[PDB]
């Protein structure tokens, strides 16, 4: 099987930005689907964007639509979501997951996800 | 707007049938006896179900094959290309991609596409592609029709992706087929040499040079191969048969008696035993009885040294006078025993010392003073008018049997056959008896040199050439011709030996009996050694040995009488004249032969059906009428056969039309192609009770558009009986496009897509002076012309626009001159498109890629590359809307003929 | 006085190691015996010249190993087998095979199209099915018998396996090819498969083509009854149309019935399909019923998927007609009895496709009391007492099947003849053992009877019995004999070398009624279950609760015997639905074993030699005691 570990979180302010870096323990190729999901506390857990197996499709939420950018590098078994133009309701949880590729915008084709990290976007 | 293929798709390309040819050790330690190996293997791309077989050979427990092993290989999406075996080069069919969909309850909206491939001719081209959208419903499959044709032989590639809308889910397929061009299998014999070295050829040895393949009939650029066979002739001699075993029984005796009676019984035991082993009849004689008259040879010597003299002399009692025939007989018979049984040597040399010591005169003769108190024994010598010299013919052959054998111990004894023999030469050719002639023929004949003359009176004392006959008792005549074969047979001779044989035979003389002691022996020695030399075969043995110039080596192949390789057959792909060294004795045959595709009639499609495919607009957007009309070419009607109907894309069929006719008596449509949805229902089956061979059976039904598409690719029907999938018909339809064919131009077998734009797009005004000499000015364009429409011959297959030469603006390679006509063709889908007008002038050019017949007859070809342009006549140039087009025109050919092209 | 007994088996093979047991039977004292084997009829060559002495403390019992060399029209070959012990000679003229061992052909694929690799392996074993080192010659020929490539390897230090491949041209002949191969010491001996060449792609799915029973019973109203069943090879149900067309085969005469021809839908992977008793009478040309027992039925389907872009045909052929679905055969059970003692049935019952039966009840008619049950391998253990008498005994067994009527009964009738003594002294000796399933591992109790005079039975101390395995001697033994035991149990250990069966010939001798030196055998074959010597299977390493994708690394185990040599092919299964034909197994290669046996009865003969040559041995002695000759080297045909 293969297990995921999520860095690049933290604490920043409302206006500015941060990426988060997911890391994998096996070979990420031949995994079609690669997706970030987070759940904001008192919220349900939401879908954020996947990305395809060789980067060239990618899904995003309105919410967050021209906002994050997903990447991901297969030969370094690595997944990336840089994160503009911060808002405070983008604070939560944020998991990444890996997926089959069917319906890969939502998370019942996900069999693999990872611990999670934690990035708080004050309002101040 | 998305192309979902932008997924990055690596198609599936390893298929192997068969794969994992590997062998492993299992050199783990054992737990309870049994060693566990673990191997790590990479699954091919086929999604199949793998058989995996493995055998184990081991030192301490021998063979093991082990139970299958089974592996699935599969996806929820994949695409299965159904693609045949072999295309015949140029000829337009359909394969299918059919992709399947096995996901629960998604229906999928795939984006697949045909790759473009140079060596086929389809609807995808270097600046178009062939995509299409399709709907799968869950748990089901749609066949994607592609129409292609094959434009060089040998192994193409076709390669079909597909990607899913909404989901990260794709899959390619890159299968490959062979392209086989239109001629039939042929086989054709180059040379049938016959090799003789001893009788052709010189010094022994025998050349012969094989000229190459000698085809006129084959299709250019085809392989072919060459078959050499080398195969030796055996050949037979006949011979004559052995005497049965069954008239041999009464032989078996037990001996008895006093020094001459105890020779009397072990002589037919003896020969008996002799015979027997040499001709190997003990299997249907009873083999059980083979060691039982062993033993009697055994008593036979036992008894026969107690009446061996003190003196190693042989007489009939301890107190009898010795005799020089008896002590002759004794070791002519010990000698031919020694193979069989041997006890002791110095009693058989010592009888040889006696006899040249006492009975040897320095004349040669062997004089007996006759002790032999049995004269049943004697044979022929009794009762001889010369018997001086038989009998010195008689111990001669005696001491030949034991020489082989006494040759260190009586050193004498050539000395004593040198001086037998001198006195037998001298009276030869004195004697009168052929029993003398005989026994001192074959006295002479042994080891020993009989002359031209002395051969003569040999030979041709046998009367009626076949017997040796003589006044007196028959024994006598059977043990001369007995003597007289085993002369033939000393001296190799073998043309004179089987009328001499099968005269031994037809005197069915099986021997025993009263003084048949000489008769019995000799009869059965000569027919023994008769069948221990005796030419069954011609001995072949050739070393033939061919020297090829297609390769660096020289295979020999040593064609013994053994069965190994009689016959050793040597493939050379190569087409070249090579050389055949053949040497030895015997016959053998040379046969080569050659196989090649013989360029014939391409009459294979539709041997078994008639087929007529219409396509008629009559009367949601678009609605024509396909019309399928079919007829059997039997004697009789047809049986359950098959119209497998592909839709041209875009098209479906009408719902209500195909319930009628699955109401049909001798039709039948499946419920589940009438229970599909209008859409995404692009095939479909029509089963056929019976298919008459008198009338076309026809049925009809109307197809809609329910998708509009830019490019239509042609439908197709199928015909065949169920029994046979090989012998089908397959049909194009397609609305204005010529039966349904894709747009090709060929000539002499060898076809060039025309699928491609027909002329370069570029707007007259959007083109500029410099636009037009750095176009012009490319080294690619070979020819640039201003020529003038002179005739325009309409065809259904290609348009053919003759254009005069009006001005040679740039000259190509090929060399035409101001006045002479080319044709340029165009497929017919640009005669619209092109607008060309008889009398009115041109600006042409393009690639020398373009140029098709042979240099006498060049045509040229209006492709993708050809820039056509409408020239207007001088007075036209008086507007003003042709102003800038003339300035540009008549600076572009003052720049192009005064000052050419830079660089 | 001393009687030299010598036993060796019927037929010699060469380079083989073939066992001879002397003994010296009623003597004190060693007792020096030189062996040598000379040809025939000559006996100029020494082919092997061992010595041995047989002491007093083995009781005169010893063995020797020989080996005929291979230095060699159509006729027989024979050896002279020569002891001499002390001074008493004692010969046997012994019929010698020219067998070198086995040749086991394996190719990669069973069809293969022009332009393509023949892989294929030769695995040289020899009697025993061990791996040799010996010059193999090797033959591909086309269908017209031409050789087109001809090779000689030396399997020597190669473990018994020759790797070979075969480019096969593009202009080429369709048909059956062959691989030919022998050993170059017996080239007599061809080992032969073949392999297709046809234009072909592999098909997407396979058709099963299965009757509702493995036969048809002529009285069936119901006619033939069959199921099409279609599925993908990956394990998915296939939808499509079958076209099926029944027909029937006398011997190699096949007659297709056209009004048999069926269309039926397949749905869900299924369809049904059946052949009335009407159109199979009408088809054959109305005749009486019964004339059609004896022949056989085929079926042809042919699937198409609905969507037309691949079909298969497939066929089921050999589905005989029959009144019964039973054969008794007694082609297990001894064919000679012992007047007095129990008479062991062997009673083998098959389906009619040759298959064993699984509890089918048998009994023998006028008895009604002794009934027994057939095991897994469809053999059944009936065991009847017989008269003291030289009456022939006719043996009649049926079928008593509860659901099926007597009309639909099995039968079969076999004569067991006396068993000939020697002087009508009314000496036997009898083997009797439990008739069940015997696996290696497990301890056989072997009893020996004795029915025999009591004024003499105090001279028989100890019997001798040998065993059979594979046309050689295994083991040859001594089991020892007090007097006053009628009864001794030889606990006989079944090894893995038992397999697949073997037969046990005992004899006991003595000189008894007139002085007359009087010799009695008796003999039984012991089938063990079938396997493999060793062991080797071949399975998943991974967990696989995951379906496999294509190009997806996998783990594979093997399990086998340690020091052995693995060979590995994988094949698209779609190949074999093209053909399925000349596929090496395990089941083949026990064929080829138990046919080359050199035994040829399962039990004992007409009188003590019937018994040795039956078994495959022969038996000679100074005392005038020998077995009759033999020359032929295939068994009597029944
Ligand atoms: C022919 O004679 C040979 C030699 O006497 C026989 O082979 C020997 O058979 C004995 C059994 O009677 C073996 O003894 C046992 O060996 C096993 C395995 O090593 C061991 O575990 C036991 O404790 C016991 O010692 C002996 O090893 C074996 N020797 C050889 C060299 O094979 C053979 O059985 C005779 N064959 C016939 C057909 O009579
Ligand atoms: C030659 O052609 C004939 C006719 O098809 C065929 O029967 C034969 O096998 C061919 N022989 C060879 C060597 O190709």
């Amino acid at each position: 099987q293969v297990q995921l570990v999520e860095t690049g979180g933290g604490l920043v302010q409302a206006g500015g930005s941060l990426r988060l870096s997911c890391a994998a323990s096996g070979s990420i190729f031949s995994l079609n689907a690669m997706g970030w999901f987070r759940q904001a506390p008192g919220k349900e857990r939401e879908f954020v964007a996947t990305i395809n197996r060789s980067g060239g499709r990618t899904y995003y939420a309105d919410s967050v639509k021209g906002r994050f950018t997903i990447s991901r590098d297969n030969g370094k078994n690595m997944v990336y979501l840089q994160m503009h133009s911060l808002k405070p309701e983008d604070t939560a949880i944020y998991y990444c997951a890996a997926g089959t590729g069917w319906s890969p915008q939502t998370d019942n084709e996900y069999n693999y996800w990872g611990q999670g990290t934690q990035v708080t976007v004050s309002s101040h | 707007e998305d192309i979902i293929a932008e997924e990055n798709i690596v198609s599936r390309s390893e298929f192997p049938e068969s794969w994992l040819w590997n062998v492993e050790d299992l050199k783990e330690p054992p737990k309870n006896g049994i060693s566990t190996k673990l191997m790590n293997i990479f699954l091919k791309d086929s999604i199949t179900t793998w058989e995996i077989l493995a055998v184990s050979m081991s030192d301490k427990k021998g063979i093991c094959v082990a139970d299958p092993f089974e592996v699935t290989v599969m996806q929820d999406f994949f695409i299965d290309l159904r693609l045949p075996y072999s295309v015949v080069r140029n000829e337009q069919v359909e394969i299918r991609a059919v992709l399947y969909n096995y996901r629960q309850n998604q229906e999928l909206k795939v984006r697949v596409e045909l790759l473009h491939n140079p060596a086929f001719c389809s609807l995808a081209t270097t600046k178009r592609r062939h995509q299409q959208t399709v709907t799968i419903p869950p748990k089901s499959s749609l066949s994607v029709p592609y129409v292609i044709v094959p434009l060089k032989t040998g192994l193409q590639e076709v390669e079909v992706k597909a990607a899913v809308y909404h989901h990260f889910i794709s899959d390619g397929v890159r299968k490959s087929l062979k392209v086989v061009p239109e001629g039939i299998r042929m086989n054709k014999t180059v040379a049938v040499r016959t090799l003789d070295p001893e009788r052709l050829g010189r010094e022994g040895v025998q050349k012969e040079d094989i000229p190459p393949a000698d085809l006129s009939d084959q299709v250019p650029d085809t392989e072919s191969e060459t078959r050499i066979l080398l195969q030796g002739t055996p050949v037979a001699q006949m011979t004559e048969d052995a005497v049965d075993a069954e008239r041999l029984k009464h032989l078996i005796v037990t001996p008895s008696g006093c020094g001459e009676e105890n020779m009397i019984g072990m002589t037919p035991t003896v020969i008996a035993v002799h015979y027997l082993d040499e001709t190997e009849q003990w299997e249907k004689f009873g083999l059980e009885k083979r060691q039982g008259a062993l033993e009697l040879i055994k008593k036979g010597y036992t008894q026969q040294l107690a009446f061996r003299q003190p003196s190693s002399a042989f007489a009939a009692f301890v107190k009898r006078a010795p005799s020089t025939w008896l002590t002759a007989y004794v070791v002519k018979v010990f000698s031919l025993a020694v193979n069989l049984i041997a006890i002791d040597s110095q009693v058989l040399c010592g009888a040889v010392k006696w006899l040249i010591l006492e009975k040897q005169k320095p004349d040669g003769v062997f004089q007996e003073d006759a002790p032999v108190i049995h004269q049943e024994m004697i044979g022929g010598l009794r009762n001889n008018n010369e018997k001086d010299m038989a009998l010195t013919a008689f111990v001669l052959i005696s001491l030949q049997e034991a020489k082989d054998i006494c040759e260190e111990q009586v050193n004498s004894l050539p000395g004593s056959i040198t001086k037998a023999g001198d006195f037998l030469e001298a009276n030869y050719m004195n004697l009168q008896r052929s029993y003398t002639v005989a026994i001192a023929g074959y006295a002479l004949a042994q080891m020993g040199r009989l002359k031209g003359p002395l051969l003569n009176k040999f030979l041709t004392t046998a009367k009626d050439k076949n017997r040796w006959e003589d006044p007196g008792k028959q024994l006598y005549n059977v043990e001369a011709t007995s003597y007289a074969l085993l002369a033939l047979l000393q001296l190799k001779d073998f043309d004179f030996v089987p009328p001499v044989v099968r005269w031994l035979n037809e005197q069915r003389y099986y021997g025993g009996g009263y003084g048949s002691t000489q008769a019995t022996f000799m009869v059965f020695q000569a027919l023994a050694q008769y069948q221990k030399d005796a030419p069954d075969h011609q001995e072949l043995n050739l070393d033939v040995s061919l020297q090829l110039p297609s390769r660096s080596s020289k295979i020999t192949h040593r064609i013994h009488w053994e069965s190994a390789s009689l016959l050793r057959s040597e493939e050379t792909k190569e087409n070249e004249g090579f050389t055949v060294t053949a040497e030895g004795k015997g016959q053998g045959t040379l046969s080569v032969v050659t196989m090649y595709h013989a360029k014939a009639k391409d009459q294979l499609t539709c041997n078994k059906f008639d087929l007529k495919v219409t396509i008629k607009p009559a009367p949601n957007k678009n609605t024509m009428i396909l019309e399928i009309c079919t007829r059997y070419r039997g004697d009789q009607d047809a049986t359950m056969s098959i119209l497998d109907i592909s839709m041209m894309t875009g098209f479906a069929p009408d719902t209500d039309d195909l319930k009628q006719l699955a109401n049909g008596v001798d039709r039948y449509i499946s419920k589940y192609e009438l229970d599909k949805a209008f859409s995404d229902r692009n095939t479909l089956i029509i089963y056929l009770d019976k298919v008459s061979h008198s009338e076309d059976d026809c049925l009809a039904f109307k197809v809609h558009q329910y998708f509009n598409v830019e490019l239509i690719q042609p439908g197709a029907v199928k015909v065949y009986a169920y029994y046979n999938l090989e012998e089908s018909c397959t049909r194009f339809y397609h609305p204005e496009k010529e039966d349904g064919k894709l747009n090709k131009l060929c000539r002499d077998e060898l076809c060039r897509c025309a699928e491609e734009n027909c002329f370069i797009q570029k707007s007259d005004d959007k083109v500029t002076l410099e636009e037009r000499l750095d176009k012009a000015c490319e080294p690619g364009v070979d020819y640039v012309y201003k020529t003038r429409l002179v005739k325009v011959q309409l065809s259904n297959d290609f348009d053919e626009y003759i254009m005069a030469i009006e001005q040679t603006i740039k000259s190509g390679s090929d060399e035409v001159q101001v006045g002479q006509q080319r044709t340029f063709i165009s497929p017919i889908k640009c005669r619209e498109a092109l607008k060309l007008e008889e009398k009115k002038h041109y600006l042409m050019w393009g690639l020398s890629s373009d140029f098709w017949g042979e240099k006498p007859n060049l045509s040229y070809i209006i492709g993708k590359d050809t820039w056509v342009e409408h020239w207007p006549e001088e007075d036209e140039c008086q507007d003003e809307e042709n102003q800038k087009q003339c300035q540009d025109l008549g600076a572009f050919t003052e720049s192009m003929v005064v000052f050419g092209c830079p660089n | 006085s001393p009687m030299y007994s010598i036993i060796t088996p019927n037929i010699l093979r060469l380079e083989s190691e073939e066992t001879m047991v002397l003994e010296a039977h009623d003597a004190q004292g060693d007792v020096p015996v030189t062996v040598t084997v000379h040809d025939f009829p000559g006996k100029k060559l020494v082919l092997s010249s061992e010595k041995t002495v047989l002491t007093p403390a083995t009781n005169h019992m010893g063995n020797v190993t020989f080996t005929i060399p291979a230095n060699r029209k159509g006729r027989n070959k024979f050896v002279t087998v020569q002891a001499t012990f002390g001074t008493q000679v004692v010969e046997k003229v012994v019929l010698v095979s020219l067998q070198s061992g086995y040749l086991f052909i394996q190719t990669d694929k069973t069809i293969y199209t022009p332009g393509s690799t023949v892989l294929y392996r030769i695995f040289t074993v020899n009697h025993k099915l061990l791996p040799v080192g010996r010059t193999v010659m090797v033959n591909i020929e086309n269908p017209e018998g031409i050789p087109v490539k001809q090779d000689s390897l030396s399997s020597q230090n190669q473990l018994g396996v020759l790797p070979l491949s075969w480019d096969i041209p593009e202009l080429v002949n369709m048909g059956q090819w062959k691989i030919r191969a022998y050993y170059e010491n017996s080239p007599q001996q061809v080992f032969s498969t073949e392999f297709e060449v046809k234009e072909y792609v592999l098909p997407s799915f396979e058709v099963i083509v299965e009757p509702t029973e493995k036969f048809y019973y002529i009285y069936n109203e119901k006619g033939l009854e069959v199921t099409i069943t279609a599925r993908f090879l990956y394990g998915k149900k296939v939808e499509g149309t079958a076209f099926v067309i029944f027909g029937i085969q006398d011997g190699e005469q096949r007659i297709s019935l056209p009004e048999s021809l069926k269309r039926i839908p397949i749905e869900d992977g299924s369809g049904e399909v059946v052949l009335s008793r009407k159109v199979l009478l009408d088809g054959v040309q109305n005749p009486r019923a019964e004339d059609l027992v004896g022949k056989s039925l085929y079926v042809s389907a042919t699937v198409i998927l609905h969507s037309g872009s691949d079909m298969v045909q497939a066929e089921r052929s050999g589905i005989p007609i029959v009144t019964s679905p039973y054969q008794i055969h007694f082609t297990k059970t001894p064919k000679y009895f012992k007047p007095g003692m129990p008479f062991d049935l062997m009673v083998f019952v098959t389906n009619p496709d040759g298959s064993p039966a699984y509890r089918v009840p048998v009994a023998v008619q006028g008895e009604e009391t002794v009934q027994s049950l057939t095991q897994g391998d469809g053999v059944a253990k009936l065991s009847i007492n017989t008269h003291p008498s030289q009456k022939p005994l006719s043996i009649t067994v049926r079928t008593k099947k509860q659901e099926i009527s007597e009309a639909e009964q099995a039968t079969r009738t076999m004569q067991a003849l006396p068993y000939s003594t020697v002087g009508n002294s009314n000496n036997y000796l009898h083997l009797s053992v439990l008739r069940t399933e015997l696996r290696p591992g497990e301890t056989l109790n072997v009893n020996f009877l004795l029915r025999m005079d009591r004024a003499h039975e105090a001279k028989i101390r100890y019997y001798t019995y040998l065993i059979m395995n594979k046309g050689r001697l295994l083991k040859a033994g001594r089991q020892v004999r007090e007097p006053g035991q009628d009864l001794v149990v030889l606990p006989l250990s079944i090894t893995t070398d038992f397999i697949p069966s073997f037969r046990l010939v005992a004899y006991y001798t003595l000189i008894g009624a007139s002085g007359q030196r009087e010799v009695v055998a008796d003999s039984v074959w012991v089938d063990v279950k079938d396997s493999c010597v060793g062991s080797l299977v071949v399975k998943s390493g991974q967990s696989e609760d995951r379906q496999p994708v294509p190009g997806q690394q996998m783990t594979l185990k093997i399990e086998g015997d340690h020091g052995a040599r693995v060979v590995l092919v994988a094949v698209d299964k779609g190949v074999f639905v093209l053909n399925k034909k000349n596929k090496l197994t395990q089941s083949k290669i026990w064929d080829v074993v138990e046919k080359a046996d050199i035994g040829c009865t399962p039990g004992s003969g007409k009188d003590y030699a019937g018994v040795f040559s039956d078994a495959g041995l022969t038996f000679t002695s100074s005392s005038g005691q020998q077995t009759a000759q033999r020359a032929e080297l295939q068994c009597p045909q029944p």
